[PDB]
């Protein structure tokens, strides 16, 4: 064989897709994770300290909320006749839900 | 030598699930998450008889409340179903003393 | 005195779920002053109702994946799937759960990849 | 040298793993503008449990925060918890 | 003649009704959709307000069961008293 | 003969209107609507001490709780002012005995 096989574009974004799916693990890193809470908590209360389930918690929290988000912002964009999500629609569907900022 | 004493709903759980279904197991994860699951639920609906209780002048939580609260928070036939069984279970436990 | 013995209130009700420990935490936790002595059947028969069918639907989607045991996932799935506990329980996330799998239509290629000649 | 990792900041959750979470969603393809934005609305969610957090952290006048807290703040803003008690 | 009554939601009314909402130009189409899903609506509350009514063995169905049945739906209203 | 008795916060409302725009009224279903803010806020705030209290194994309800529910509810400066008229109103009371 001469070139390098070379798929479509949008079939291995489909592949992850049904990868991560079907499984349950997170996604993100713990560390720097660990780091951006530290670092938020540490502008509110000094020296804080934190239990690892915490972390694990709010990682949890953040990455079904996120989940869900893109989720909602999916449809917006599929109600535009598009199929690429752009700020706006993240923009419509967090003023839908009221999650202002 | 110390030692403390944190309660749950674990057995039941597993008791129940051994009644469903003998031949198969469950994780302390999910366990848990059955636990907070209880728990979360009997606020609800505990909160929810508590209001009712209190907009009515009435004092006392019966079996009457519970069971309005539960067709106030449960859709449809999941609430039917369950009413028929708090309501055999009554029956049960009132003849039966 | 006679002393006759002591069955659990649970064993009277023909349940699993406990009914003492529930009116324990009536009375501790502030719903109401008096608690009458229905009540907490009732609502245990209700624990039971409901957990017993979560954990048949559990127990369903697992022999779907020939697994034994019980795993979060599969009360995810089996909570999604019911059109009734998912409106329960909309607005909640359970843990290391995931979500169904889903993928709208219109983005998945069209069915014409094949002989086009 | 200049490295302060990427911004020593929220930019450590990098690019790949913001493309694996809408890939959870369901998503195909994604602009190049979307990871800023994602970034800074999680941050605000962060911010707001946090600091609920960390308020119940300071009732108890501990210095370390627990599960509960992050539980109880995440309860009040309707997303509930499970699997870590309460 | 009566016409199952959701009919009495004329199409002007709902017209009005968007009018306030900011829209301009309304399809034909949107009438229909928009009384299913106001029975929708009406429909729970009720259910949620006869409930309430129930459980004090009254028979007239007083505000504060809406009020109430309103709270528990996330969509708390003031003026009519608690 | 027969008459009944329904409480509200109307005549403080009044009252608290006068202080700050002396020649204003107001009318009966705004003083209305001003009575369902206040119980709503009540019953908040209420909540969501008890909710604090029994988290933390304490049976008292508190100053401290109050604050720490307030500072949980309302966002940011607004809380602030809130928590210093408190802080001011109990400093006052505890020592004009």
């Amino acid at each position: 064989v001469k070139k390098p096989h070379r798929y479509r574009p949008g079939t291995v974004a489909l592949r992850e897709i049904r990868r991560y799916q079907k499984s349950t693990e997170l996604l993100i890193r713990k560390l720097p994770f660990q780091r951006l809470v530290r670092e938020i908590a540490q502008d509110f209360k000094t020296d804080l300290r934190f239990q690892s389930s915490a972390v694990m918690a709010l990682q949890e929290a953040c990455e079904a909320y996120l989940v869900g988000l893109f989720e909602d912002t999916n449809l917006c964009a599929i109600h535009a006749k598009r199929v690429t999500i752009m700020p706006k629609d993240i923009q419509l569907a967090r003023r839908i839900r009221g999650e202002r900022a | 030598r110390k030692r403390s004493r944190k309660e749950s709903y674990s057995i039941y759980v597993y008791k129940v699930l051994k009644q469903v279904h003998p031949d198969t197991g469950i994780s302390s994860k999910a366990m848990g998450i059955m636990n907070s699951f209880v728990n979360d639920i009997f606020e609800r609906i505990a909160g929810e008889a508590s209001r009712l209780a209190h907009y009515n002048k009435r004092s006392t939580i019966t079996s009457r409340e519970i069971q309005t609260a539960v067709r106030l928070l449960l859709p449809g036939e999941l609430a039917k179903h369950a009413v028929s069984e708090g309501t055999k279970a009554v029956t049960k436990y009132t003849s039966a003393k | 005195k006679a002393r006759a013995k002591a069955k659990t209130r649970s064993s009277r009700a023909g349940l699993q779920f406990p009914v003492g420990r529930v009116h324990r935490l009536l009375r501790k936790g502030n719903y109401s002053e008096r608690v009458g002595a229905g009540a907490p059947v009732y609502l245990a028969a209700v624990l039971e109702y409901l957990t017993a069918e979560i954990l048949e639907l559990a127990g369903n989607a697992a022999r779907d994946n020939k697994k034994t045991r019980i795993i979060p996932r599969h009360l995810q799935l089996a909570i999604r799937n019911d059109e009734e506990l998912n409106k329960l329980l909309g607005r909640v996330t359970i843990a290391q759960g995931g979500v169904l799998p889903n993928i709208q239509a219109v983005l998945l290629p069209k069915k014409t990849e094949s002989h086009h000649k | 040298r200049h490295r302060k990792v990427l911004r020593d900041n929220i930019q450590g959750i990098t690019k790949p793993a913001i493309r694996r979470l809408a890939r959870r969603g369901g998503v195909k393809r994604i602009s190049g503008l979307i990871y800023e934005e994602t970034r800074g609305v999680l941050k605000v969610f962060l911010e707001n449990v946090i600091r609920d957090a960390v308020t119940y952290t300071e009732h108890a006048k501990r210095k370390t925060v627990t599960a509960m807290d992050v539980v109880y703040a995440l309860k009040r803003q309707g997303r509930t918890l499970y699997g870590f008690g309460g």
